[PDB]
């Protein structure tokens, strides 16, 4: 009965391919913001966005740490759910191939003693690109 | 970094034995009772000068030069003995100065030692060096190393320098180094001597940097040889030397009577690798100080057996307090997950949990491992523990299941209260019950006898709920006649006193000077080890983590409502809504009085208030595309009824209030209509019969009236039973107090009810008895309606018309053809009630009386006898209007102030603003009051005296009539849309939506 | 800096002139809300208009002193005297001070059966200003120069 | 009297801090009617005698004649007797509970009855009852409810309990670790005696051993006396002299002479309402007094003011 959404994050080396650490979903925040359009013949959808994320429960890659500019990329993995079919043998793979390790977290030092390394991402752009977030149907 | 891979593989290998010992160690430690003997062997790493070096610096200035042989332990002490008597003790002072007065750094030893948070520290040493790493670790250890120390120590804990040291100087005689000195130490340290003595045999005794051989653990051979046989506890000795400890060395000093550790069999070193034999020996122990010591995956249902097994008492505990049983080796999540937290040992229970799901694996097991199993795995269940978090999958949310007590049933409290109680478990459910029914100087007097049975039958588990319930029960006497005695003798108008003055009296001489922050502090040692769970309960400050954790989790869900995010998995409502089935559950089946006490109070309004708060939020939200790619349709907040039972409880009027106005509640679906319409009827059923016999329960009332109020009032939304719906409504108007639901709120109540299922004839008859009752009870001239709202049986009478367009009140017609002109206000009555009464006796009421002023014209044009406004009607408007204007200029030089007349005085203003009234006198009171100037001449008003609830307290004609009008339009438009723009209204919003625009 | 008005409020019989207990006000919430027949269903009809409108005064005051002769002697109506200072936004210091009054309340609260483990000190109790079919709202304000 | 009011200090400091351990003696036993000693030895006597000793029985009689019972018709008559009128049960009088009430860290006692078991059974307080040398190792808590003459948890027997004249003469031999025991709780902990008379051969044996080895460096036990009628000069001087802090309860409360749960009560509540009862009289005791309390605070940079709750309770 519980949100089955349980998605699994593999968080990689764009550089080269590498798998940094591995982790599992917690949120996703979608903002976007029009105060730059105020200051159209050659009308701009001047609607910027920012796509926040955040994962818990990062395991990191051995090989990773043994060898410790520097792009990394996000795959989601979840399965495909729909109202008729509670259940949905195709699964829906999200993926930001293009973000940053968002401090956020900031050296917390609470002092309890909780194991949560919730780790914060944005989703980075380019002038190419209004921004890398990329969605694809397995159906 | 190894060294502690290298140590755990020494573990795993070392004799049984030896880890015997080691385990003894531990446990002495947990339970308070270790006392190490810190021997110069400890010194000795730390570099603290030797006595050898004293001793042959002795020889050398006796002879002149060292005796280049072994010093025997006379000779050790001889020689110190005869270089006293000789140089005399001026030089022995010198030397003892020179040597020994050396500062050192505190040894990995001497850190390791003070770790194991011992209960006192004996040593046989003169350095201060475990007095210094007794001070850095935070604890205060009373020093003691003269017979004036063992009288003046301040602490229960004592740092026992058993052979004095030199902190009162660096002299001899303040220690223990000569043949005089150990020959006579009984003479010089008696009391000291018989404080180490009782040490010893209270408290477990650690040997360390000591040799087998030494004089005082001779001395204390002798000693355990006095002790009767199988009265003392073997002290343990931890070897050091480099050489292995032979067999018949082991042999013979295990025959003295001592638990010796050799550091060369548990570890290979050098021979003057000292430091890292005492090493190996602590690190050992402190390794293996918590929950360390697995056997093998053949054990793991033994372990978690003898872990588990005193818990079988407890019928429920929280999943979150599991983490306790283990030393937080396990944690448990709210939903039943188990997150691996801390482990050496492998299957500590993942094996345990594999046998769960290999059959097979589980018919390894003993029969008697077997049945273990069983009983671990029914537990588990029973406490909802969820599969390994490793092979956790889908994991289905379930209300938590509660007793009676939690539920709307009072007759069977009762059944049970008069039943024979065969246990004091049933006692105990009894005294509850009485509680919960108001009964709470039978429940106090009742909690008393189980305290004395329970603790007779040692149950100490059900005798600390009891202790904590009579404390309870104790303070809910206390404050409620604190409240009795202060206001409840004005709220009915004679205080009173189910609780006897002289019953007061003893239960404040029985229970005094106590709180309940030690309580878990007298319990036994085997209750407090075992029992930790029920700590929380300890202290007075219950909910000591429950309500913090509501806070951040309503921080998060408010800032994910604000932020708007696509949350995942187990979201922070989830775990809300996790922790508060589980407190209610531990809470009401485990019997604790505490469920009725405000802090639960707050914490449930709380929770259930953000619960629904993100149930509208999330039918509002909007979705985005990629919103609606990872998920639609999504899980909403079915309101079942355990949740209808929590909010009605634990909320209040106010706070409902709060909740519908801000939250659409109605669009939430509710849901088991029939255990929630058994739960109201139930409340109906005992309203009745609390106030249908004269005889109640003050007490009880208090108590229940609240949460009747609040059930009666949520009980709008789920449906009722024409059977349930009558029985409602007749404890409501005719078995609800006056005192607390007054008239109006008796009215209010009855319409939400109406709004939520059609109300049949039945109903009507119901309604119209009411009315019959108000009409005969205006008999007494005296009588006259009193509502704080302002809502009256006319009220009623209207709801009857409502309903039915043809239905005559013959009981009220056959009144008034009984009335006469002395019975005038049973007249005025029924004239406010002329719709429901017949023809005839509406002639009989019109021939009685008619308008005669302001009142009277009101009253009779309310239900509209008087189909336009007669020029008699409007002239005496203006005659009263005339009184208003002298009366206001009586008042100019007065402080002006207006709470009826502008009720009248608006209602003339909105008459003239319709045109219904022609009067232009009216005009000529333009002035009194702004609202006044605002309907007759909204031209000439200044349009700032627009009140907000003017802006929404509103009427649709007459917001067409506003709409119409565009001088008054153009500024109500204008500050309306601003005062909706400055806060966002629902009501504003449908001023603007609606009519205006 | 803080409220310089202290509202000493007087709980009185109605029947007698003994006066009750005294307490210091903390709050008043004034409430409006037409609920009869809830927002829809009151009499209508073409040339006749009735205001359907009810509202509540509901207050709360805190370190009540209940007089020695009222506990001594222990349908029963009871009144009220806040005392406020009558402040302006021109003078938030003023000679005057502005007299409230409510005949018709009912000492009645909700803090009864409130159980803290530690015993509180702050017995708030809330008032609901009774009315009367001849009076609307009974509450009167008056400020003396 | 000053001299009491100081004592009131002194015990109630010890009860605030649990230094305080009570020695109860047989008369609390005596105030619940638990059988006495001198009714056994009365029947001793008449059963060896023929007829009970007319003249007042000495203390060499009052512990002979129950060894002459012992010897002359055995043991096992000896135990008979013990059995027959020590067997009766009587409730715990509200001084056990008030004794708690002081929230002592031990009780010590010479009592062989179970009064102060079953009154810490409903008070709920866990103290170890050491009665025996094998009770000496197993004690599980260290709270102990030490019983120093043994009671008959076991069963009513001799062996069980310090009765005859032989177990005071070879008491030490026979309670060695007991004695140390004893001797230490002594040694630390603020001591009170109770219902043990001035004396008895225990209180002897204690000055003794409290006078052997400590040289200025005891605390002065506390002697609660609970007599009909105020102590005398002379004996009080005279045991004080041994050194003993004696509180005689009959001048502070008057009692007739068989008020004896009345003056115990008295005793007690002079304790229990004096510790709850924090007297200040004078003006200038305002700031003596809250200088007392903020004393600490002038230490630390600034305190919130909600916090001074519990600086003056």
């Amino acid at each position: 009965t519980v949100i089955q959404d349980t998605a699994d994050v593999y968080f990689k080396r764009k550089s080269d391919g590498k798998l940094v650490f591995t982790a599992e979903a917690q949120t996703a925040s979608f903002s976007q913001a029009i105060s730059e359009e105020k200051l159209k013949p050659l009308y701009i959808l001047k609607s910027e966005k920012e796509i926040n994320l955040t994962v818990k429960n990062a395991f990191f890659d051995l090989e990773w740490l043994a060898m410790t500019s520097e792009r990394y990329e996000v795959e989601y993995r979840t399965i495909a759910y729909n109202p008729d079919t509670e259940e949905v043998y195709s699964d829906i793979y999200i993926q930001f191939p293009n973000v940053s390790p968002s401090g956020e977290f900031e050296m917390s030092l609470e002092n309890g003693n909780a194991l949560a390394p919730e780790i914060k991402f944005e989703a980075l752009a380019d002038t190419d690109t209004d921004e890398m977030a990329v969605v694809i149907e397995a159906s | 970094k190894r060294y502690g891979e290298k140590l755990k593989e020494v573990f795993l290998m070392l004799d049984n034995n030896v880890v015997e010992c080691i385990k003894e160690i531990t446990e002495s430690s947990r339970n308070g009772k270790l006392v190490f003997f810190v021997g110069a062997g400890v010194s000795t790493l730390s570099d603290y000068p030797q006595w050898w070096r004293l001793v042959d610096k002795y020889h050398e200035e006796l002879y002149g030069s060292p005796k280049k042989g072994n010093y025997s332990s006379d000779e050790y002490l001889r020689i110190p003995q005869i270089f006293y008597n000789v140089k005399g003790e001026m030089a022995f002072d010198g030397i003892l100065k020179d040597f020994f007065q050396v500062d050192k750094p505190t040894n990995p030893i001497h850190d390791k030692i003070l770790a194991m948070n011992p209960a006192h520290v004996i040593t046989t040493n003169y350095d201060n060096l475990i007095d210094t790493a007794c001070w850095k670790r935070g604890k205060y250890f009373s020093v003691i190393s003269a017979e004036e120390d063992v009288a003046n120590a301040t602490s229960s804990r004592y740092l026992l320098k058993v052979h004095g040291d030199f902190r009162k100087g660096f002299k001899g005689e303040n220690v223990v180094l000569k043949e005089d000195d150990y020959l006579n130490y009984d003479q010089n340290y008696p009391l000291i001597s018989n404080l180490m003595k009782t040490i010893i045999a209270t408290h477990t005794i650690v040997f360390i940097g000591y040799g087998l051989g030494d004089y005082n653990i001779n001395m204390l051979l002798n000693w355990v040889r006095k002790l009767q046989k199988d009265s003392f506890h073997k002290p343990f000795f931890i070897r050091t030397d480099p050489s292995p400890i032979e067999n018949e060395t082991l042999i013979y000093y295990e025959n003295k009577g001592l638990r010796i550790i050799d550091a060369a069999s548990l570890i290979d070193s050098n021979e003057y690798d000292y430091l890292e034999r005492y090493s190996a020996v602590m690190d050992l122990l402190i390794e293996s100080q918590e929950n360390k010591f697995i056997t093998k995956d053949d054990e793991v249902i033994d372990y978690i057996y003898g872990k588990i097994s005193p818990l079988f008492a407890l019928q429920y505990i929280r999943k979150i307090d599991l983490k306790h049983v283990f030393e937080y080796d396990y944690h448990f999540e709210v939903n039943g997950t188990v997150v691996r937290h801390k482990n050496k040992g492998f299957g500590y229970m993942e094996r345990f949990f594999e046998l769960k799901e290999s059959c097979d694996e589980r018919s390894k097991l003993s029969k008697k491992q077997y049945e273990r199993f069983n009983a671990l795995f029914n537990f588990f269940e029973k406490n909802g523990v969820i599969c390994m978090a490793k092979d956790a999958g889908t994991l289905n949310t379930s209300i938590e299941i509660n007793s009676l007590a939690y539920h709307g049933k009072y007759d069977v409290m009762k059944k049970f209260i008069e039943e024979q109680s065969v246990s004091i478990e049933d006692d105990y459910k009894k005294a509850f019950f009485l509680a919960c029914l108001g009964r709470w100087e039978e429940s106090y007097d009742l909690y008393s006898n189980i305290i004395l049975n329970s603790i007779d039958e040692s149950n100490g588990c059900v005798y600390y709920l009891s202790q904590i319930n009579r404390y309870r029960i104790y303070q809910s006497i206390t404050q409620a006649v604190t409240q009795f005695n202060g206001l409840g003798l004005l709220t009915f108008g004679r205080h009173y006193k189910p609780f006897t003055d002289e019953f007061l009296a003893r239960i404040e001489r029985e229970m005094t000077n106590f709180n309940i922050d030690d309580l878990f502090n007298g319990m036994p040692f085997e209750f407090q080890k075992k029992y930790k769970i029920l700590e929380f309960l300890s202290d007075n400050q219950f909910l000591y983590d429950d309500t913090v954790k509501l806070f951040e989790l309503t921080n998060k869900v408010r800032s994910e409502m604000s932020e708007g995010s696509y949350s995942f998995g187990m979201s922070s409502d989830i775990v809300v809504l996790l922790r508060l089935y589980d407190n209610l559950r531990f809470l009401y089946e485990n019997c604790l009085w505490s469920v009725s006490f405000h802090e639960f109070h707050q914490y449930i309004r709380n929770s259930m208030s953000l619960l629904i708060e993100k149930a509208e939020y999330e039918r509002t939200r909007d979705i985005d595309e990629l919103g609606f790619s990872f998920f639609g349709k999504k899980s909403g907040f079915f309101m079942e009824y355990y949740d209808f039972v929590n909010i009605s409880r634990h909320f209040k009027i106010d706070d409902i209030k709060n909740l519908e106005r801000s939250c659409s509640i109605d669009k939430i679906r509710f849901g088991e209509q029939e255990k929630i319409e058994e739960y109201l009827v139930g409340i109906a059923e005992e309203i009745t019969k609390q106030f249908s016999a004269n005889g109640m329960n003050v007490v009880f009332y208090t108590q229940f009236i609240s949460e009747a109020k609040a059930a009666l009032y949520f009980a709008k939304y789920v449906k009722l039973s024409e059977e349930g719906l009558g029985k409602i409504v007749k404890a409501l108007l005719f078995y609800f107090p006056e005192r607390d639901l007054d008239i109006g709120k008796r009215y209010v109540w009855l319409e939400r009810l109406t709004k939520c299922n059609e109300l049949p004839k039945s109903i009507i008859s119901i309604i119209d008895d009411f009315l019959v009752l108000q009409a005969e009870k205006h008999i007494d001239q005296n009588y006259s309606e009193v509502s704080s709202n302002g809502l009256y049986s006319r009220d009623y009478g209207a709801l009857i018309k409502h309903f039915e367009k043809n239905f005559i009140s013959k009981r009220l017609s056959e009144i008034t053809l009984c009335l006469t002109q002395d019975k005038q206000k049973q007249i005025d009555f029924l004239f406010k009630l002329l719709p429901l009464l017949s023809t005839n006796a509406k002639s009989h009421l019109l021939s009685f009386k008619s308008v005669e002023n302001i009142n009277d014209l009101m009253n009779g044009i309310r239900i509209g006898l008087i189909d336009e406004f007669t020029p008699e009607h409007e002239e005496l408007i203006i005659e009263y209007l005339e009184t208003r204007k002298v009366n206001y200029i009586v008042e100019k030089e007065k402080g002006i102030q207006t709470f009826s007349s502008n009720d009248y005085m608006s209602t003339f203003g909105i008459w003239y603003f319709l045109e219904e009234i022609n009067n232009s006198k009216m005009e000529e009171f333009i002035g009194m009051d702004d609202q006044y100037d605002f309907f007759v001449d909204p031209e000439n008003f200044d349009y700032k005296k627009f009140i907000p609830s003017w802006l929404k307290n509103y009427n649709d004609k007459l917001l067409g009539k506003i709409a119409g009008n565009k001088h008054m339009k153009h500024h109500v438009i204008e500050v309306l849309k601003e005062r909706v723009k400055n806060s966002n209204d629902k009501r504003y919003l449908e001023i603007l939506m609606n009519y205006f625009i």
